[PDB]
């Protein structure tokens, strides 16, 4: 079997397993959504 | 002509502008900050640099 992927700015149809963590805002904190992960801080936003 | 002379006869108070510039905007790179981000792995590469 040949899995072919694609990783778009488009909604997760097949994700690994990990189990899944509280928003942690206003602090510095690692982050994964989706698997898109980094470290930063998360507020709210205004953003359309 | 080898015999005579132009004189000024009345005269012009001119003020004229010159323009220079004397000073450039202070820049500041933090170079961790601009090649690795926040990551602590891309941190720890650049090191070895
Ligand atoms: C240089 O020229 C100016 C005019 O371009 C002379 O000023 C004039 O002088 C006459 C007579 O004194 C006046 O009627 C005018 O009103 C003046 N005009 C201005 C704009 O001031 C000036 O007298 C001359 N300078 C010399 C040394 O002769």
């Amino acid at each position: 079997v040949v899995l072919s992927f694609e990783l778009l700015n488009a909604p997760a149809t097949v994700c690994g397993p990990k189990l899944s963590t509280e928003l942690v805002k206003n602090q510095c904190v690692n982050f994964n959504f989706n698997g898109l992960t980094g470290t930063g801080v998360l507020t709210d936003s205004s953003k359309r | 002509s080898n015999n005579t002379i132009a004189i000024p006869t009345n005269f012009s108070i001119s003020v004229t502008t010159e323009v220079m510039p004397v000073s450039m905007a202070k820049t500041s790179v933090d170079c961790t900050m601009y090649i690795c981000g926040d990551s602590t792995e891309c941190s720890n590469l650049l090191l070895q640099y």
